[PDB]
RNA sequence: GCCCGUCGCUAGUACCGAUUGAAUGGCUUAGUGAGGCCUCAGGAUCUGCGGAGAAUUUGGACAAACUUGGUCAUUUAGAGGAACUAAAAGUCGUAACAAGGUUUCCGUAGGUGAACCUGCGGAAGGAUCAUU
RNA sequence: ACCCACUCGGCACCUUACGAGAAAUCAAAGUCUUUGGGUUCUGGGGGGAGUAUGGUCGCAAGGCUGAAACUUAAAGGAAUUG
RNA sequence: UAUCUGGUUGAUCCUGCCAGUAGUCAUAUGCUUGUCUCAAAGAUUAAGCCAUGCAUGUCUAAGUAUAAGCAAUACAGUGAAACUGCGAAUGGCUCAUUAAAUCAGUUAUCGUUUAUUUGAUAGUUCCCUACAUGGUAUAACUGUGGUAAUUCUAGAGCUAAUACAUGCUUAAAAUCUCAGAUGUAUUUAUUAGAUUGAUGAUUCAUAAUAACUUUUCGAAUCGCAUGGCCUUGUGCUGGCGAUGGUUCAUUCAAAUUUCUGCCCUAUCAACUUUCGAUGGUAGGAUAGUGGCCUACCAUGGUUUCAACGGGUAACGGGGAAUAAGGGUUCGAUUCCGGAGAGGGAGCCUGAGAAACGGCUACCACAUCCAAGGAAGGCAGCAGGCGCGCAAAUUACCCAAUCCUAAUUCAGGGAGGUAGUGACAAUAAAUAACGAUACAUGUAAUUGGAAUGAGUACAAUGUAAAUACCUUAACGAGGAACAAUUGGAGGGCAAGUCUGGUGCCAGCAGCCGCGGUAAUUCCAGCUCCAAUAGCGUAUAUUAAAGUUGUUGCAGUUAAAAAGCUCGUAGUUGAACUUUGGGCCCGGUUGCAACGGGGCCUUUCCUUUACUUUGAAAAAAUUAGAGUGUUCAAAGCAGGCGUAUUGCUCGAAUAUAUUAGCAUGGAAUAAUAGAAUAGGACG
RNA sequence: AAGAAAAUGUUUU
RNA sequence: CUCUUAAGGUAGCCAAAUGCCUCGUCAUCUAAUUAGUGACGCGCAUGAAUGGAUUAACGAGAUUCCCACUGUCCCUAUCUA
């Protein structure tokens, strides 16, 4: 209505950020940025939420206009930056990484990871396009485009982000057997292998997913995100691994601990 | 002011439609350009997302191309003989896309001269190469001898401020020709 | 604005407003029970219709279900929590078949009675509210607490509140210090 | 016993109603038409044969707004008229309920203080399930 | 033409009602709380009222369509005893 | 949470409504009102009118500082003013318009624009400055003024830029034309883009050719550190950034867009079409598709499967109340979408507005005035008037949530805090226990305890408070620190008690009660019900199988059209692979049940329907866990310690319309070869 | 075979 | 119930070209209306082929209002034969 808007309405903002209903009327908006509003987690959230470094909004700017946290490998003192899937969040102070990943349930868990993984990040090719004078380049889910692609890149890949130099190290093909992560839907979060992907010319492709239980699940093309191979993921998977128990075993292992 | 908008413009089953959300700026439209000959003069035009549109009034020289020889001489607007949507176009002399110019010829004729060389209408042996391709049609070589090449304008006037255009040939030059003797 | 609050009502008012044989059966239940009013008894009956239609539509299911499953067990596990339900009969069936005077018996208010810290229903309402009765380290005054039947063993005096204390209550203290004078100096 | 209508008393509610009644809004015919916008120009005076150019101005399209006529929707005043309803104990008769004292009722038509009466056809919901 | 037997179709009738129904009664008014063969029309307490209004048909009488305000605790069906 | 009861009668069984009964985050009102938690609140009527005050401004190390401002060899800090930049298009409010419109789900852009963010990206420019151009420039400021008055401005004198306007340097390699041309941007034409990238698909991406531009870009910008080499000179190189910049991609978006779905109405049956209605061609216009508009043409387009018209005390949805099932009703209002800012219209700026705390005009209101003129828009926050049955402070604050800006700092009536507040919801004081006297109870026979309602040191809580939580002391005896609101014939729990009145007064939802022995009025006493609440009115839901699809009734209670025909609609006989067998194989505990495959003359059009899957925002609903002291709630939290901390969670189901994908092929429909114009090879 | 006239009754128990 | 001489003005209609009182009363039309129209009706003295009521069309008939129009007027002036 006559602009973008500013604002972010509490009960408007993603479910995956656990926000407090009764804190306030509004929620940190994403800024334009690499990743989405939906998809993306705002740095706020991140610093206060799930790390609860900062107690309050005050607090979180005081950290990033200090220089400390980095995303990518870059300041990033924006306070609602959106960081989104297999975004490397370092803080030097406290040294420690985290990779942007999706637990079980769908929210973006704190992955801890160590600096000679966090060095670099792995990107779904979005487009392979050629630019002007004739020069290739893929389009990556983070919005990042990389010029001179590896020719056999095509989309659904993925590619190994340096993340230094933002260059193609690794690219790992979209075929059946490969390890996928969800990043979308139901079945948000869930880690499994492809078992087979179906057309469907014009409408939607989908894909069907085999966990390691062996629990198969169709999903559409578009959150379907190579990680590599069957147990030869690229990254560091969170505590679960994209598993889904059901709410009986999850009940079980709960209670095993008594 | 003008609006593209079809909440106007009644529904298909005849229907009159209320009214609501009253005029929006991102439906409007503006006047036309009505573009004459002669004595460029082109205003800037600011349009939607910061861009520019040039509305070309009394345009005098475009930019036509052969398409045979592929050559694309500059050329001055000699008038508007025929036009497909509206007799009063030609009638006024308005410059528009499809309109049926004449172009004076004169570039052409220097442009065939210097490079095939063969007396069309009244680095030596370059000629001599292209000398088989020399042959054109009557119908256009006929157009030179009295100085005034048909030809169709293809840019939007209204739009790109520019006037370029290509000479007709072969089918839609009869057909315009065809057209003219039957108007004329 | 912000979020809206949710509440509901925890109560639910009978159909037939002079029904007799209820209003004697609600009488009876307060005068043994200690209780204010027929809204304790009217709270009473809907938390066990809304754990009644829990179960109902548990059963209405086919057995071994995994909603019904979850769901049952851990109604069950809330009963015998709670202590209302028998630790025999977890089932789900005899869930259809409880009553109001079970929960009645698990209130606090009830408990002490049964406990022998007070002397009647109503004394040890008055002592729950007064401040007099702790489950663990916490002074609980609403006669309406549901003992978790792990706080059973556990509900004693406070360390305040000088009856399991030690301080010297206010009426005392002011008598005491009437009496100074009144015994002559 | 019960009961029907006219006619009297009182109160209330709609309806009709001269006023070529009134008001408001939508749509619409024919007119007038501000204003900004595009455009034909125009050229204060600030300038270095050129440029920027205010007032002013041509023709357009978009059109507020007003007048007139029509239509619809909604509301509303009105001399007066004519019904209906209600209301402890009014007048006139007694039409219906019994074969209600002329069986009742329907349709239709006429008459008539009032219920009603009468003609023609019909029904039994009749006072006849019945005369080999 | 008649008599006997059988049959299809018809106007009906007698008995009993398994059944139905408030009952009177009903071979349908049955096969309906064990509620579904197909389908059309109509009703939603009594009045106001088949009135007002608009429409339409009619020469007219009128017909078809057709409210509301307001009013009211009954009106009504079948049967029982007087 | 599958329930009824009173009222037609002398009695009966019905029909049938009236009445009762219960709920309502459902309003209002009466009486009453002690505590804690939570907190709806000028929607309904008047999208009626508004005094006053506030609600939008914004500066970093890093655009412009000579304030004649403050401070201890160009400025160097801070920095009012102003220029520049950005924002002011978000938010907040309201629900007036609006019925295929909005909206919801689902689509599309191979039909477009997109500031910003993020990523990538620019050796090509010249026909006597680059060790850096001009005022074609001015604000602030100084000074001189006009007006009664406005956030009015004139004249005069300076001065800058990331304002405005100009304008070179980067060779090298490199192919065409006859020395020049070749970056990018624009426009046209042409060529390739194969069977040398992409798509289901393109005139796609992209490249190439020839040209074309009232010139687009290709930093004359800023901060901080200074380094290396060195003919140590006005040397050559060189760091981290800020800001800006073309194109592309991305993100925030926007605009159009597919399919299906809206309440009542026929006392609306034809509508649209001259003045665009439906389509075609061309053009114009637009950011772009499109009758969006124009010209010519064709006569189309919608409709009983309800068009069109009319009403709506209609914004749509998520949702709410009630609900055995099926439903009924509500949804101005916390989130999403739309629309509007008194009514219209027009437009500037800007990426984005047809903006209204922007402008212009008319209309209607309406304000100052010295009469010349000038100025407006609370459906933002308070507040006032009015309207009404019907709704609160002209309070405090940016501390939290977030937003904006040049931006850690400023601003924010957004928002939060408190005030008012029996909207609604949670919890639950108004007593408990002994001794005397009599028959577990009894009463003005008494005692020791207990404590919060308040009051208040303090502390905490808070942005500062208030309050809650915690507590020094005080603070019960008819504990007067005194609970009410409705009832006592029936429905319906509770009086054949007393006085009063005497068909009066009055009660009574309904039936009824009152006519001098009133269980019904007015009272006293007593009792009943709910109880910090209770009553009344209205609306609505269940009851209502009194709207009936489930599931009503139509002989006589209301209702079968006088009768038949007949189009739409609804519905419509049976029949086409059935049945043997051999296997493999999952689930329950060899049996049962499911599934898949082979033969058996067989092998693996169009629909409806049904399965399954993805989908249908959050909040709300069900629901798991979790001692907010319990609870409503909330999404918290838990673990042993003298740590330089470990850890579980914020699940799960649901919307069965429409669309997408998928298995089945019963049921129901549809089509085949008949003048063979048939099938197969 | 058949057999003239006959109107009315206040309201609440 | 009567009596004057039979009946006792029905349906309609009206201060009507029929109403004295009368410029009736009420409404409307106007600034103002003995006018007009619509009502009312114990109507001096309306009324049924001495026809009553109403009526489309028609009228050099009588009447009121409105639009247009104008020297009818305000207020006269000028020209031609
Ligand atoms: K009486
Ligand atoms: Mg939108
Ligand atoms: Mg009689
Ligand atoms: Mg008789
Ligand atoms: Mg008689
Ligand atoms: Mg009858
Ligand atoms: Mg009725
Ligand atoms: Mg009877
Ligand atoms: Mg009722
Ligand atoms: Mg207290
Ligand atoms: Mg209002
Ligand atoms: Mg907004
Ligand atoms: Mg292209
Ligand atoms: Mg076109
Ligand atoms: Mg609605
Ligand atoms: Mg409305
Ligand atoms: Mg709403
Ligand atoms: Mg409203
Ligand atoms: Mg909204
Ligand atoms: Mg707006
Ligand atoms: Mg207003
Ligand atoms: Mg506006
Ligand atoms: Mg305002
Ligand atoms: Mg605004
Ligand atoms: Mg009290
Ligand atoms: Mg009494
Ligand atoms: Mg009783
Ligand atoms: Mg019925
Ligand atoms: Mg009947
Ligand atoms: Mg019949
Ligand atoms: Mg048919
Ligand atoms: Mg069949
Ligand atoms: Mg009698
Ligand atoms: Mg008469
Ligand atoms: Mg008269
Ligand atoms: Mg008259
Ligand atoms: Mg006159
Ligand atoms: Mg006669
Ligand atoms: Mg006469
Ligand atoms: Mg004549």
């Amino acid at each position: 209505a006559r602009g973008p808007k500013k604002h972010l309405k509490r009960l408007a903002a993603p479910h995956h950020w656990l926000l407090d209903k009764l804190s306030g009327c509004y929620a940190p908006r994403p800024s334009a940025g690499p990743h989405k509003l939906r998809e993306s987690l705002p740095l706020i959230v991140f610093l206060r939420n799930r790390l609860k470094y900062a107690l309050n909004g005050r607090e979180v700017k005081a950290i990033l206009m200090q220089r400390h946290v980095k995303v990518d490998g870059k300041v990033r003192t924006d306070t609602t930056y959106p960081a989104g899937f297999m975004d490397v969040i370092t803080l030097d102070a406290t040294n420690e990484n985290f990779r942007l990943v999706y637990d079980v349930k769908g929210r973006f868990a704190v992955h801890r990871i160590t600096d000679e993984e966090a060095s670099y990040k792995l990107g779904k090719v979005k487009k392979v396009q050629l630019g002007k004078k004739g020069v290739p380049y893929v389009v990556t889910h983070d919005g990042r485009t990389i010029r001179y692609p590896d020719p056999n890149i095509k989309v659904n890949d993925t590619v190994k982000i340096d993340l230094a130099s933002g260059k193609i190290t690794d690219f790992i093909k979209f075929d059946a057997g490969k390890l996928v992560y969800v990043t979308g839907g139901r079945n948000l979060g869930r880690i499994g292998t492809i078992v087979h992907k179906e057309r469907h010319d014009g409408g939607f492709d989908l894909v069907h997913i085999k966990d390691s239980l062996d629990n198969t699940f169709v999903t559409r093309l578009n959150n379907v995100f190579v990680i590599g191979e069957q147990g030869k993921p690229y990254i560091s998977l969170p505590k679960g691994k994209g598993i889904k128990l059901s709410i009986a075993e999850e009940r079980d292992r709960r209670r095993a601990q008594q | 002011g003008i609006s593209r908008d079809s909440r106007h413009k009644r529904s298909a089953t005849g229907a009159k439609r209320a009214q609501f959300r009253k005029k929006r700026k991102f439906e409007l439209g503006r006047q036309p350009a009505n573009t004459k000959i002669g004595a460029k003069r082109i205003h800037s035009v600011r349009t939607r997302g910061g861009n520019k549109k040039y509305r070309a009034l009394r345009i005098e020289t475009g930019n036509f191309s052969w398409a045979s020889e592929g050559i694309s001489k500059k050329t001055r607007i000699a008038g508007v003989v025929y036009h497909p949507s509206n007799n009063e176009l030609v009638r006024t002399n308005t410059l528009t896309k499809a309109a049926i110019v004449q172009i004076d010829a004169t570039p052409f004729r220097q442009w065939f001269e210097a490079h095939y060389g063969q007396t069309l209408g009244k680095a030596e042996r370059k000629w001599a190469a292209r000398a088989a391709s020399a042959k054109i049609e009557s119908s256009v070589e006929s157009q030179f001898s009295a100085g005034r090449l048909y030809a169709c304008i293809s840019s939007r006037p209204g739009q790109s401020g520019r006037c370029d255009g290509y000479i007709l040939e072969g089918e839609e030059l009869a057909f315009y020709l065809r057209r003219l003797t039957a108007k004329k | 604005p912000r979020a809206p609050r949710t509440y509901s009502k925890t109560y639910s008012t009978p159909k037939r407003p002079y029904e007799s044989s209820r209003l004697d059966a609600e009488l009876k239940l307060a005068g043994e029970f200690g209780l204010k009013n027929k809204k304790e008894i009217y709270r009473i009956s809907f938390q066990l219709s809304k754990i009644r239609r829990a179960a109902r539509d548990l059963l209405t299911r086919d057995e071994k279900d995994p909603k019904r499953l979850f769901e049952g067990n851990a109604l069950i596990r809330r009963l015998v929590r709670v202590g209302v339900l028998s630790e025999d009969k977890k089932k789900l069936d005899y869930v259809l078949a409880l009553k109001v005077e079970d929960f009645l018996e698990r209130r606090l208010q009830t408990q002490v009675y049964k406990l022998g810290l007070a002397k009647s229903v109503h004394h040890a309402r008055v002592l729950i509210t007064q401040r007099h009765i702790a489950v663990g380290k916490q002074i609980v005054n609403i006669p309406s607490f549901m003992v978790r039947l792990d706080s059973e063993k556990h509900i004693d005096f406070a360390p305040t509140s000088p009856f399991g204390g030690a301080r010297p209550g206010r009426v005392a203290r002011r008598n005491a210090a009437r009496k100074a004078e009144a015994s002559g100096e």
